[PDB]
């Protein structure tokens, strides 16, 4: 929450804010990182609750967000293993598991919000 | 030596207004952004045109027109105090009603400041277009604006202490009052930074986080192998050489990326933007500030693509320039391809995640290229510093709006050239909204 | 009246064809040094012309008659 | 480093004389001039083909011909004591033959430097064209010659020391040019532009030729160019050099502070793999010219010009905004076959003060030079072409045959280029080709010795 | 005769000696002078012998050789003047009468033999 090493586009922060979001913004080395504390899920994973995090990326947002990051790792309450989700990326130390989801960017339209928007729809999807 | 700047589209909507061909004096209102760094810049933003119909007393030299369309103007420019400047055609005079009161020239200019802190202005046009102008502070006159410019797809300057044919001395003249920001200055940069330099550029700017190596003394004018063994900065050197070509101190090192607010700051001042990188994330940048400070944008490149052939090896697929120029409000690099968010992202990541993200299959691979080389260099960037004379003189004998992108190839032996006209734009979000934060709507560039 | 641009400028004559030379001193070129003279019509390629020839201005798809100089000697 | 040098015209003859496409071995005998300035230029002059008829045997490795061909190329050489040079098919053995007696390879070149006190050779042509020459002094085996060179439309570069061939831009380009003179005349606002290109592509050698200084009116134009220079109106090779030496860390430019129409510049350039001509009048030029034939150096010349001329009803305006490249391959059209000068232009170009102010009174000329300034953009557009036309040339990159682009003519005002191919060209005798530093200099009895 | 400043074509030398001419080549500055002295004329002028000149331009023989120079100046024994005669051209104080007698230059070909071949035409033609 009250981590906040760099500044989001002003209607970013005011959609994470409008939210009710926990959120930091965490630099680590040149590395840019939105962090969401306890992102709340929908049940049928091992978690009901991660950090949801975006690398913002240099040049953002005409440079584009890719992809979306989550700790503790999440499987399927059945143990089953969500495709496209094996890699993981330290964020000051700790292990998120990388989602490979790609999606066009257009730099007229596209931010966080829509990024966050994906990844919602993919945590919802991927309950089976 | 301050400025206002207008871009073509608003100055040929201001023509028409103010010169509709019946011979009497029209009425219209610019508001405009500013930037105030080492030069006052005034950006045309808005444009309000007072309808003939309203007006009353209209002649061939004055004007009535009613004190609403003065509050209005107001009203616009409150929120972020806007520079509110009255045009008039060209003998100019006029006086403002209402139907308590009627205010003359300096009396408008009162009631300007009342309704805006801030610096405000009156200008005339003469039917073919150039303007002058004088600013008011506080609400009283003040000193007239040195320089009135739209960079079109011809560039216009109007001098306030005021055609020559191009290369006399009258062009050097010209530049001699201009600033240039040259934004990498290596292979293609060292020499546009050169010609800038020799064809007499009063104020050049040097923009470039990068030394000299071995490696790049086949290619970078003025550098020595002491540059090189020492790891000069490339900016440091060429301001040294700048120096003593010219025999004065005009130039301005900046040792760091364009990606800065010291070099989007320092490189907004400028009347002429050359960007000569190679990467895509620079060219962006570029783009952002030529459309947030009106400033004319001359982009170049140079490729030399290879491939292995079964038979000889290694051979040269094609040897290939180009030249982009962008005027404020026409088509930018972002609509021209020139950069994508796409290549943007593939660029910035580091060698591992490049490498990673490569198997994946996501992205796709960088292409192979021979070493670059003076020569090439050189066909380019004379070309680039050319267009920029042929904007400012023109001597083709065809409109410089034919001439918008230029791509040669000393391989194929062809060179085309793309028009204007035949360019989508997008949406210019950044157009002459100047230094509003975060800087070029860039999160990065924010001041906390 | 037909018209003829050259080297960049549209020029008015009063005869339906014209000599080179004529029209190279109407527009206040020299016509006594030596030039590469080419006139260009639309759908073909440009064509090199003799200072002396005769050129039809009716000639559909006319676009403009060129000079440029032969002698080429700065350094 | 010494040099053997052919024409194309010579080279191809002998090709299809030495390779008839049976298999077997051929002979031929290449009579040379010679320039021996820092490096021993063998300039082949005439070309000797023995008969395949008059040989007594052609096998796929041995030939047997008949020795009164040496003794007629002894004839042609006595004179002059040209030097001598058999080439035989790529393996080289042979023998030569009287009516009553054989000779070996060794006593027959032990007869020729009987016959013509000069150094002789003996060469070897593989079926694809490159050559290899030993070189023999007194009789008797010396040292290899150490390049063989044809400049032809394309430019063929065969070092004794070879073991493939460089594409452009490469490390092996730069190989190549650092084993290269290249020789500069004229070192202003073009000539500045191609020898700091040159400097940085790595040639070895760079002589630089030129006579004028800086001054202020040129520090528009000529690279590494100073303030300081100006005022202290520093020549421009000196300065040039000067740069150079600072440049490549190395004191590898020769400047000279003189004319190109001088025997120092002359004999200095004699010496140049590649004449690089960016003067500014047509007797440079053809001085240029001469020594690129005598001396069998290519030669790319390069020119600029912003002609204006008056409109009868807004005033001067620019006519056009001009350059022009020529290559000049040993043997092929020449500068003067192209009029880029004649005897008229440069007679008019050279009268003095007293025939200037009868010209002007007389109403002969106008005093006014319709030209707008030169330009660094217009000068670097020109020299860039210029330097990459060399590269193209020795490392062919292009889509199209190096020979349809001997002239190269573009206008920026007109946006267009037009290219001129070496077929079209009228060629007039050359009765300079190949023969060195005969006396006077040039055939220009200005340059004669004494 | 013995004052030879410059050095012609061999083949000039050869011709003016062959001719026995009494020939100088004179630097006068910078401009090279041949001088023939007692050059004979046909009958028909006020003068029977002159010096015949030539200017040697710079780059002979590619620059051309053009007009040419005698002391003292011809007139006609009527007291007609030569046409195209009237300049005068100082050499080393001596004011010769220049002809204006024009022609085209081939390199290949044209030398002061040439030169002197049309000299000696115009002086033929010129009695009347
Ligand atoms: N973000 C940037 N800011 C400043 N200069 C840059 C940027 N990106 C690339 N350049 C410069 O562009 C130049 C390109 O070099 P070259 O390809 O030799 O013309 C290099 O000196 C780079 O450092
Ligand atoms: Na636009
Ligand atoms: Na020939």
């Amino acid at each position: 929450a009250t981590r906040r090493d760099f500044s989001l586009r002003p209607e970013d922060e005011h959609y994470l804010d409008e939210m009710g979001y926990c959120w930091e913004t965490r630099l680590v080395g040149n590395a840019r990182w939105l962090i969401i504390h306890d992102y709340e899920l929908p049940d049928g994973y091992n978690h009901h609750q991660v950090n949801l995090a975006l690398l913002i990326t240099s040049g953002y947002p005409v440079n584009m967000l890719d992809m979306f990051y989550v700790y503790p790792p999440l499987v399927r309450v059945n143990g089953v293993n969500i495709p496209a989700t094996e890699a993981t990326v330290a964020i000051d130390s700790v292990a998120y598991q990388r989602w490979s989801r790609h999606r066009s960017w257009n730099p007229e339209i596209d931010s966080v919000i829509s990024q966050l928007a994906m990844a919602d729809g993919c945590l919802q999807k991927e309950v089976g | 030596g301050n400025r206002l700047i207008l871009t073509q589209e608003l100055h040929t909507m201001l023509q028409k207004h103010l010169f509709p061909g019946d011979g009497k004096e029209a009425a219209a209102i610019l508001i405009c952004n500013r930037y105030e760094g080492g030069r006052l810049k005034l950006l045309a933003k808005e444009l309000i045109l007072v309808p003939y119909e309203e007006c009353k007393s209209r002649t061939s030299d004055f004007i009535a027109w009613p004190g609403n369309y003065l509050e209005k103007a107001i009203d616009v420019a409150e929120e972020k105090s806007m520079s509110i400047i009255l045009i008039h055609s060209h003998p100019g005079g006029f006086l403002v009603f209402s139907d308590t009161a009627d205010s003359s020239d300096m009396q408008t200019m009162q009631s300007l400041f009342q309704g805006v802190d801030a610096i405000h202005g009156s200008a005339i046009m003469i039917h073919s277009g150039e303007m002058r102008a004088r600013l008011y502070r506080e609400g009283k006159f003040a000193e007239n604006v040195e320089l009135v410019t739209v960079a079109g797809d011809d560039i216009h300057y109007w001098w306030d202490d005021k055609k020559p044919i191009a290369f006399t001395s009258g062009m050097t003249d010209t530049f001699q009052k201009l600033t240039a920001a040259i934004i990498g200055v290596s292979g293609t940069g060292s020499i546009v930074a050169e010609q800038v330099a020799r064809l007499g550029f009063g104020e050049i700017l040097l923009i470039d986080h990068d030394h000299i190596e071995k490696k790049n003394l086949n290619r970078i004018l003025n550098s020595t192998l002491k540059d090189a063994l020492s790891h000069r900065p490339k900016v440091d050197m060429f301001a040294e050489a700048i120096r003593c070509i010219r025999g004065e101190d005009i130039s301005r090192p900046i040792n760091n990326t364009i990606f800065s607010r010291e070099a989007v700051l320092a490189a907004a001042n400028a009347d002429v933007l050359f960007c000569c990188v190679d990467t895509y994330l620079a060219r962006m940048i570029a783009d952002r500030i030529a459309s947030s400070f009106l400033i004319p944008l001359l982009d170049v490149g140079v490729k030399i693509p290879t491939h292995v052939d079964p038979d000889d090896g290694r051979k040269i697929t094609d040897v290939t320039g180009r030249i982009d120029y962008v005027k404020p409000g026409g088509s930018t690099l972002s609509d021209r391809l020139v950069y994508t968010p796409e290549l943007i992202y593939r660029e910035n990541l580091n060698a591992e995640e490049y490498e990673e993200q490569l198997e994946r299959g996501f992205i796709t691979g960088v292409e192979e290229e021979a070493p670059s080389v003076i020569t090439l260099n050189m066909r380019a960037a004379s070309a680039c510093v050319s267009e920029f004379i042929a904007r400012c003189f023109p001597f083709r004998e065809y409109p410089n709006k034919r001439f918008t992108r230029t791509f040669f190839s000393l391989a194929g032996v062809e060179e085309d050239y793309i028009d204007e006209s035949s360019i989508t734009q997008a949406l210019n979000t950044r157009l002459a909204v100047g230094g509003e934060e975060p800087l070029l709507g860039l999160p990065e560039l924010g001041d906390k | 009246t037909w018209k003829l641009n050259i080297q960049g400028k549209e020029f008015t004559f009063d005869t339906p064809t014209v000599v080179i030379r004529d029209a190279v001193i109407r527009a206040g070129l020299n016509p006594n040094q030596a030039w590469h003279i080419f006139l260009k019509v639309e759908g073909q390629p440009k064509v090199e012309k003799n200072i002396d020839d005769v050129i039809d201005l009716r000639t559909p798809g006319i676009e403009k008659l060129r000079l440029t100089p032969k002698d080429v000697n700065n350094g």
